[PDB]
């Protein structure tokens, strides 16, 4: 069963208006422009018993992710594969599956990690991939964090050696298998503008968002819209462009916070 | 080396046409009737080729439990479901992860249409079950609901219409088979109020360019249309069939 | 924990009374005599992906039952034996598990389908006969309709080739191990009239009801007194007797269904 | 492999003619922080059953305007069979709690406390059949050691068909290895039928002399009922109907 | 989630003061003195079908503890060890939780009962025992009457011949491993007093309890602060010294119901 | 095969003495969203404890009508440990959450907020030990950063007993190869004991020095919490006691 969230903190048409406002001269509250992202941190190893870890502060939002690698027997129904597990909790569920298997479809359709080269003895073994991602504060624009966090975490991983049946986790083999990080942009429709990155207040006034992951050459790894509210063809058409060039700028910083 | 020719198979073959006769502009037949339950306030069962779901509406009424009600609005009670027998390998019936975010997306796909400030205090339940599927299915769920919704007369901004418009081999088709689904580049469900251009459901799984992107986009609208006009339709007469045929 | 159902509809005496005036004169409200069953609906394989099925209308009732088989290793306890498994499920729990036990019960202890006969390789390897029963829509006298949904699904049930190991779907080598059709006849105690096949009001204002289930040769199968009322010693006398010449219409009614 | 159910001096596995019960042990009021208790012993099945006595319901809009509402529970412990049994509910126990639950309603009488709720729990320590009426016996007993005002006491017996021959009170052997197993339970004063199963099979005129079968039984069983009411304690040897 | 109980029988100030009035003259009102045990029945055998059980009363509360034995791999992090799985039940969840982990931290920690010895096969089978433990009747003081009814049941418990892969359960081989009894003691402070066994006036209206458990040797074996308030230092000395020579009361009328 | 924890030195795994705490890190107001926060680190244990403030309680039948209802949370996230510990609650879990809640009740004034919720989430981001106190701690320190009313701060530490010795707040090594695992809390200014458990075997003699041993742990941490309150960080390398 899924059912409209009761505890919904309605914002006043009064404030709402007064967002708009500002908008309309092309200027948010925090002083950003509407195709601005939030400041941006990345803390690689913050969580020092994890195979790889990443904190993420994309303005007020804080998510922690990490890996942990372990040698299971492949599912009959993937024999040349690895696996990969992200799994998301919020702290202050279903938005939580949500954001798990988005940021999954984006890391696993892109190719950004390959299951595999993560067979050991084919048939046999392979690694496992634990991705859990903590939302820690929750400052709007989740998501976007959340994958920030997950990619940030995978290149963080180290990959220990394999004694052949046993792992050894004081001799550091390798990383993980990765092609290229993966970035994904929501753009949020408030009246008739379309905003990147919205901030709590943004998201509680919006009608929808829209979240777009792409890979370094711009390719389009997944799409997810989100809200109770709807967006015309031309918006998205719109969004997407946006998202794309906003994009860029993400995946070069990331790129400085993870050292390329 | 040399032989091993690849493993996934071709999905855009002779002529122009895939693995089931289809152009790449094709709808699958359609198929939809209304009022088929006599205990639900409202009610539809909507087949796109192999797809079928049925939607049950237990229209407005005061909720169970007050606090988890609205003071301004109806709450939306949404459950996607497949059977065991709808698939090949038999479902587990426990939600799975899928399940659970299907029924959110489809929820809020719903309250964009529903009217729902006209019942304060009070829920309104949409229970989906998918009977058979073969790709779309979340689609043909939501539009199911739509048109029980409908049924109940439970007014709404417009009625709900989608298709999943994707990529095969470097081609953009159509409404997708379960095959195409399965070893297709992209998936991309669409959904819309037509007359409103509103996009009230909109995922992408796979891969594609901004350009192939704006030309599926397109190809789903003129499906959308095509599916919309079924839906007007079944609304006055209670059951259309239409059998397949290009945008 | 069982509890009191809180949901309960509560019924007015003035409409309860109306009822009863008309059983008075031996006859419903739909124009039935207190003996009549709905009229009966049988659509087989409905559900195209399911190995059989079959959708009933009872009156306003609707159940669509589907099975579903599968190669397990048996029980270590029974080992000569394949699997039954029924699940229902309520659309519109307990009851639900009330209703798929009394038909699982119904149907294994009358031995109406063979389990002996779905053993393949001894102690290896049988089937499993998943029947999933769903009640889409709630028009009273569910387990009646239940039974008939499940019997049919059974019957229309295809076997496939067993490649010895793997399972072959296109190559449908027979048809379940069935010895005969069970029907499942509830009778409901109303004021001091007894009705067969109790609508949705007459399911609401009864005081109980009981249910017999019958194989062809009439020989009592299960019996299942269902309500939060009681019933005296020649209700129940009375009701079999009732249920029993009841049944042998139902069964011939089935049997046409089924061609037999 | 099964048992011979009968030999032929007509007597069954544990040494009882067809028309025998097996003894029979009642107390109340043995739980102290309960509003009312009740041990029950049907040969070896033992059941307890506690009653929290009415009392308004903990979320209001799950209570009943004009009624109470029955909290019924029925449960194994895990070590009252042979095998280990786990402690989460089966779904067996979840149905027997609902026929126990009905059972009761049809006795008590909850119009008189709108807006409560009455709990009623059972545990079983020793299972060697007919427990689901041991189980109903001592709740109902129960009750009336709470005071709760009841149409009348209930008293059950599983009757059933062994090697063809009509048998009362049911051993764990009889039970799995038998034709039919018919649990039925009573207000005898009223003549009123609150539970009735059968698993099994039988034909009607096997069914209606089990049914004679259990009445006797009932009305054996009910007697005992009454007298524990009185003096808190009865014990009762075997012997026929 | 772990919240502040909102069932609570907030007992009032009046009848506190009463007791504690009483306290002062170093007597409670069942008339026993404030370092007294509350009268304590042990009935062993009590659950037939169990391989050994206990009923106890201490005061008003009753506990009923059974065990179970069956035969298990042994856990990979585990090779030379048997299983102790203890569980407990209220009644009249999180509270049952504690109680099982304080029961079993104090059997385990302390070797009272011998993991080792119940190793059959080394690697390949182990004797698993469940021990199940039912509250009965709340009268306050739970934990100690469990530990009395686990270890009661523990000593209770017949193990049988193991047919080598089955067992054989008429033919009684012997008993659990078991080095010594083991007794936990309940102080409870209320206002400036200490309180042994505390009954269930008592703990509503205690400020905190404090549980020792010891060995014969009078070894503590584990400790558990329980309830709302606080408890100074040196209420905790006093606590265990008072624990202690009740320990010793305590271990001789246990093993008086034990035989020794 | 089986490590010593005290080499011919007198020093532990680490290279800490008997009387010396690890290093402690303490930073408050470190979630803009929560109503108070906090992250405490001992040595290699990370906690952080988020605190939404007094608010009205969502089910009002939940609620008390003089106090506060505290909800608290311990959670270990699944990267804290070796190997990955299950996101699911285990009965460890759901112990510490109440264990730490009752601590919690001993120091909020919550008469003051009638019909309100506090919560209290705490996360575990490294376990090396003493977690359910770093945890506690955490929590205190989050409430204080949100303003809660409260008698005292808490301060706690595991003392136990490593080869025949009394040793001072403990690693992973020494919990599981030690005799001995007291994990203690206090309000240190009024003396008054918040937490406490022992598991591990002591005779009295041992359980008294090492309750001596933990006060003095325990009034360094204390320092330091009531330093951390006004400047918001606090460092502390590792010392003697
Ligand atoms: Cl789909
Ligand atoms: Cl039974
Ligand atoms: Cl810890």
């Amino acid at each position: 069963m899924s059912s409209t969230p009761s505890n919904q903190n309605i914002i006043p048409i009064i404030k709402k208006e007064s967002i708009v406002s500002l908008f309309e001269k092309g200027i948010r509250q925090d002083g950003r422009k509407l195709t601005d992202y939030r400041p941006l941190s990345i803390t690689l190893d913050y969580a020092k018993k994890a195979d790889g870890s990443a904190l993420v502060k994309l303005g007020t939002t804080m998510v922690l992710a990490g890996t942990k690698l372990e040698i299971d027997k492949p599912y009959e129904d993937t024999p040349n594969q690895g696996n990969l597990i992200v799994n998301v909790e919020l702290l202050p569920d279903e938005n939580a599956i949500e954001l798990a298997r988005v940021v999954d479809r984006s890391l696993r359709d892109s190719k950004a990690l390959d299951l595999t080269k993560l067979v050991i003895e084919p048939g046999k073994s392979v690694w496992t991939v634990w991705l859990d991602v903590y939302v820690l504060d929750y400052g709007g624009n989740v998501l976007d964090a959340c994958t920030l966090a997950s990619v940030a975490a995978l290149y963080n991983t180290k990959v220990y050696k394999v004694e052949q049946i046993s792992v050894n986790k004081n001799e550091v083999v390798g990383k993980l298998p990765l092609n290229y990080p993966v970035v994904t942009i929501s753009v949020a429709k408030v009246d008739k503008y379309l905003v990147v990155d919205p901030d709590l207040d943004e998201e509680s006034i919006m009608d929808a968002k829209i979240s777009f992951s792409y890979t370094p050459d711009l390719k389009i790894v997944g799409i997810q819209k989100s809200g109770k509210g709807s967006m015309s063809l031309q918006d998205i058409d719109q969004a997407e462009n946006t998202a794309r060039s906003t994009a860029v700028k993400l995946l070069e910083e990331l790129k400085k916070h993870l050292g390329i | 080396r040399e032989m091993l020719q690849v493993e996934r198979p071709k999905l855009i073959l002779d002529d122009g046409k895939r693995t089931d006769g289809r152009k790449p502009d094709e709808l699958r037949s359609i198929k939809i009737e209304l009022g088929v339950l006599k205990n639900a306030d409202g009610s539809a069962i909507f087949e796109m080729g192999n797809t079928k779901a049925i939607a049950a509406v237990y229209g407005p009424k005061e909720m169970h439990p007050r606090h988890l009600s609205l003071p301004d609005r109806a709450v939306l009670r949404v459950r996607y479901h497949m059977t065991p027998f709808s698939t090949d390998e038999r479902k587990n019936p426990a939600p799975s992860r899928r399940e659970i975010e299907l029924s959110k997306v489809i929820r809020e796909a719903l309250e964009s249409a529903v009217l729902v400030e006209l019942f304060p205090r009070t829920a309104i339940d949409v229970f989906t079950e998918i009977l058979q599927a073969d790709a779309g299915s979340r689609l043909v769920s939501l539009m199911a609901a739509s048109l029980a919704l409908a049924d109940a007369g439970i007014p709404m901004r417009d009625l709900i219409a989608g298709v999943a418009v994707g990529k095969a081999d470097g081609v953009i088709i159509l409404d997708l088979n379960e095959t195409e689904d399965m070893w297709g580049e992209a998936d991309m469900p669409i959904a819309m109020m037509p007359s409103l251009n509103q996009v009230t459901l909109f995922q992408l799984n796979g891969s594609m360019t901004p350009d192939e992107f704006r030309q599926a986009f397109d190809l789903a609208v003129k499906g959308i249309n095509i599916i919309y006009n079924l839906e007007r339709e079944a609304l006055k007469s209670k059951y259309v069939e239409f059998k397949e045929e290009g945008v």
